[PDB]
DNA sequence: TAATAGATTAGAGCCGTCAA
RNA sequence: UGACGGCUCUAAUCUAUUA
């Protein structure tokens, strides 16, 4: 009600939130009307214009669901069982060589396995009781409903993750799967041969630069945070012919560096699919051993991510 | 099936009241918030590094253009963007012989030779600064490749030696500015910049204009009566035990009027090995001093304290900082985390996940995306898959969408460089990089607490 | 509150102390560029600081 | 005062940043 | 000390248990 009555009727460029706005808008009405402008100089004056625009934001708001290295833990066995081996329990015995996996304990074995699954380590177990055994359901201590002095719940579920990690490292043995030791981690990448010497559903998993070959690698690790889960990272690793290894950090470094200097996310994402999609059992998930007839079946899909706001190219 | 949610992009507050939220585009735009006359360059070397330096300052005159400049924003001259002359002809030069260099250099132990350089460096700079009737406003300390690369711990020392005498100095090497020339025995330059020699003066001109006492933007978006602090603990080697820990710290209210940030140090010490943790009497003397800081600049203490680190808290300095935190002011630890790894796959093909989506797991934890695709620029700040920080409200009340606002916030206040954002808060880095020069020599009483001297 | 006391040297030093404080809190820990300080004393300081 | 594991930390070194 | 990102490797600490 301030402005003068001369101009109220005409048309305004609104200045007052952003002057970059308002420059794109009299850029706009200047080439819609046609006003003579040139001197176009070699140095682009185009990109001046180019930058003025203020530019764009992430107005589009596509879904775009997103993918994941994470596996999620299903059908977990209802309990584990600690057996008291008291004195049945050799002392100075590491737990490592046994081929079905368990923590040792004070005294007893922590395991989901029965008390006769470990007959042929331990043959003097013959005549071990039952009720020495004591069993903790699994269904209420993840959530955090037990308590008791004999274990701390987070305690069991660090017992819980030690088995998982054993499972798993475990069940890449008989899987035709070679191992490489890392800092702290072993990763399983698979060999050559195997494939149309290189694929699987149409993904180059082992391939060859300039001089030597690179091999794709995973390593995993299981997690109860947020929830039940198994991890999964990505490494590419090299061989001089295929069947050695360089038993170099240095020169290893410098090739997995060059190497993903070109790689983008769809290769990732590929590349892992498939490496995860090779270790199924069945398929739509995968198995790990932990009862001779109790399983931990893990999803074979990653945990998918949605969102609302994407962008385009 | 998961959901992500998404926090919009602040803003960066330019001249004359404008806003944007890359950098260099505002400030190729408007312009810097102050307003110098110029700048007094003081340059401390070699002849040679004198012409390499004279050179490329006349070359930085002229706009220069980048391969791409969608992704990297071209530079159209220092005293077009910042309105400051910072030209040759206010350089002033000390010799520093190359037979000096000679002798220091060509000697057998490794931190004699470090100290040695430090000390005729330094010793130049004090003289120069004493008993000489020029004024200098920022110098230019050019070395030559042979003691960044044969005595590499000499930034550090230098750094921390001249901190008696509040002295702003910027550290160069020869390639850095003669990278043409700097070719390797093949005849390539090992430091190509061709396609991102604007990207390198648009670096070096805004860390010379801040260095000299300019502010070149600050964020627009941060609610009053709230002040974070970043917490970083590093090793001391120099001492009898293979490490203790020390505590350093940066600060950052809002302000009276705009972007107070100048951390609060004065290195803390805690004996045992390994035990990244505050002892309850240091917790309660770094409290009271980030408290004081902010009564005696605005006349009451804040409402809100946002404290960060990259560890865990304990029970007893928690506690401690309670006590000594007045009641009606709110207390928040936060944790930030980098180890967990998270990754998000596009399933659309090449470009990556776009920045700033939040997986916010509950109350008390959520991932971030602080790096990503960033649609103004049009390109992924990471090479490979880029990874979230974990953030987890360790300790206190507070709302976790606020705390992932306020820490993409403070992720944009890099100095230092000139970038669209970084990945991670920048008063973390800060206080690293005070932290990391103060831990290099054992005598500094009273720091000089000021971001331009580290 | 300097000003007011007994002492020439008490005051004097007080006076001093403040105002040295100051200047060197503000040289340490701000990030300007102030190239001379300008201390603009009342004529009732160095009028009894001799 | 040595063995495991998980979980949490820091520090040092090295390569990419372009268009192919 | 131009500045970031990403990996690799090296160490220590805290929880529990056992020698």
């Amino acid at each position: 009600d301030d402005i003068n009555i001369d101009i109220v009727r005409l048309n305004a460029i609104d200045f007052k939130m952003s002057w970059a706005r308002g420059l794109k808008d009299i850029l706009e009405a200047f080439e819609k009307q046609k006003v003579p402008k040139e001197v176009a100089d070699a140095s682009k004056s185009n990109l001046l214009y180019q930058q003025i625009f203020l530019h764009d934001k992430s107005v589009i708001e596509k879904e775009e669901i997103y993918d994941s290295n994470w596996l999620s833990i299903l059908s977990f066995p209802e309990e584990l069982r600690f057996h008291e081996y008291n004195w049945m329990l050799p002392k100075r015995f590491d737990v490592r060589e046994l081929t079905f996996p368990a923590v040792r304990y004070k005294n007893y074995l922590c395991t989901f396995a029965w008390a006769y699954d470990f007959t042929y380590h331990l043959p003097k177990t013959e005549t071990y009781h039952k009720s020495k055994t004591i069993r903790i359901p699994t269904e209420e201590i993840l959530s955090g409903s037990y308590d008791s002095n004999f274990i701390r719940n987070a305690e069991c579920k660090r017992l819980i993750v030690q088995l998982l990690n054993k499972a798993f490292e475990l069940r890449m043995k008989d899987k035709e799967v070679q191992e490489y030791e890392m800092s702290n981690k072993t990763a399983y990448w698979l060999e050559k041969g195997k494939l149309e010497k290189d694929k699987f559903e149409k993904t180059m998993l082992v391939g060859k630069q300039k001089d030597k070959n690179w091999h794709f690698a995973i390593s995993g690790a299981s997690k109860l945070y947020p929830f039940p889960v198994l991890m999964i990272s990505s490494h590419i690793f090299f061989t001089a012919d295929g069947k050695k290894l360089i038993d170099s950090s240095s020169v290893q470094h410098s090739s997995r560096r060059r190497q993903g200097k070109n790689w983008w996310n769809n290769t990732w994402r590929t590349k892992l699919l498939a490496f995860i999609k090779y270790l199924s059992d069945d398929d739509t998930s995968f198995y790990l051993e932990m009862g001779s007839e109790e399983k931990v079946f893990v999803s074979n899909e990653p945990v998918k991510f949605k969102g609302n706001v994407s962008y385009n190219i | 099936m998961k959901e992500l949610i998404y926090i919009e992009e602040p803003k960066i507050l330019f001249a004359h009241g404008q806003k944007c939220t890359d950098a260099r585009d505002g400030l190729a735009l408007f312009g810097p918030l102050n307003n110098l006359y110029g700048i007094k360059s003081g340059v401390i070397g070699t002849k040679q590094g004198l012409k390499i330096f004279r050179d490329y300052l006349d070359h930085i005159q002229k706009p220069i253009y980048n391969s791409n400049s969608i992704t990297r924003p071209m530079f159209p001259g220092f005293e077009a963007v910042f309105d400051c002359k910072w030209e040759s002809t206010g350089i002033t030069f000390k010799e520093v012989t190359n037979e000096d260099i000679g002798k220091f250099l060509y000697n057998s132990s490794t931190h004699k030779r470090t100290y040695d350089l430090v000390s005729l460096f330094i010793d130049k700079i004090i003289s120069a600064n004493k008993n000489e009737d020029e004024n200098v406003d920022v110098w230019f300390v050019i070395v030559p490749d042979e003691i960044y690369k044969y005595c590499r711990q000499f930034h550090d020392q230098f750094k921390a030696r001249l901190l008696k005498h509040t002295i702003p100095t910027q550290i160069f090497r020869e390639s850095t500015l003669a990278w043409r020339d700097f070719k390797n025995a093949f005849g390539l330059p090992i430091r190509d910049f061709s396609k991102i020699e604007g990207h390198l003066a648009w670096t070096i001109s805004t860390a010379a204009f801040y260095k000299a006492g300019g502010k070149p933007w600050k964020l627009s978006d941060v609610r009053n009566g709230v002040c974070y602090l970043g917490l970083v603990y590093k090793k001391v080697e120099k001492s009898k035990n293979p490490r203790n820990a020390c505590c350093a710290a940066q600060m950052f209210l809002d302000n009276g009027d705009g972007t107070v940030f100048k951390g609060e140090v004065g290195p803390w010490y805690n004996p045992k090995n390994g035990q990244y943790h505050l002892e309850p009497k240091e917790a309660k003397a770094l409290l009271s001093q980030s408290l004081q800081s902010y009564k005696e600049q605005i006349g009451e203490y804040p409402k809100e304290v946002f404290i960060h680190a990259k560890t865990r808290f304990n029970h007893q300095e928690w506690d401690a900082f309670l006590e000594v935190t007045p009641k009606e002011t709110n207390l928040v630890g936060v944790t930030i985390s980098k180890t967990k790894p998270l990754k998000l796959y596009k399933t659309e093909g090449d470009y990556t996940i776009l920045r700033g989506n939040a997986y916010v797991v509950n109350e008390r934890s959520a991932f971030l995306w602080t790096v990503g695709y960033v649609p103004k620029i049009q390109t992924a700040l990471s090479m490979e898959v880029p990874n979230p920080l974990f953030i987890e409200i360790n300790k206190g009340e507070a709302d976790i969408k606020q705390v992932l606002k306020d820490i993409l916030s403070l992720t944009k206040l890099n100095y230092n460089a000139c970038i669209f954002a970084d990945g991670e808060p920048v008063t973390l880095r800060f206080a690293d990089k005070i932290g990391e020069i103060l831990t290099a020599s054992t005598d500094i009483k009273t720091p000089p607490l000021a971001f331009k001297y580290y």
